[PDB]
């Protein structure tokens, strides 16, 4: 799915951008931002390269800016 | 397991049990320190100087 329904936790889309513009950093990978939401760590979760997804259970799917003065950013997906 | 429920079932409920009791009680108190942390420049900066530095929050 594209869009998302509630919270965008089975969303699967092939959005990698924020809020704010900026290209999601790949989750496989720990440049610029270090983090420990391994897609090996965390396999149910559906993460895929920089792909804007929903593993904490947060209000919308989010991920890390490609900013080094910014750490997470919200993303902005249609809902369905 | 015996009857293979356990491949399919994948502790998909033991993972959501944790979900919860993390919280993200962590990432909490991160997004707050660079809250701080953002606001710190904006005193470096001086575009207002309405903080007279005597009881800085």
């Amino acid at each position: 799915e594209e869009c998302m329904h509630g919270s965008g936790e089975n969303y699967d889309g092939k959005i990698s951008k924020t809020m704010s513009g900026l290209e999601c950093q790949a989750w496989d990978s720990q440049s610029p931002h270090a983090h420990g939401y391994i897609p090996s760590k965390f396999p149910n979760k559906n993460l895929k390269k920089n792909y804007c997804r929903n593993p904490d259970r947060d209000l919308r799917p989010w991920c890390f800016t490609t900013d080094p003065n910014k750490r997470w950013e919200y993303c902005d997906i249609p809902r369905c | 397991g015996s009857a293979g429920l356990q491949e399919k079932e994948r502790e998909l409920e033991d993972l959501k049990d944790a979900e919860l009791k993390r919280l993200n009680e962590e990432r909490h108190d991160h997004d707050k320190r660079e809250a701080e942390r953002k606001a710190l420049e904006d005193k470096l900066a001086d575009k207002q100087e309405h903080l007279d530095g005597a009881l800085r929050y």
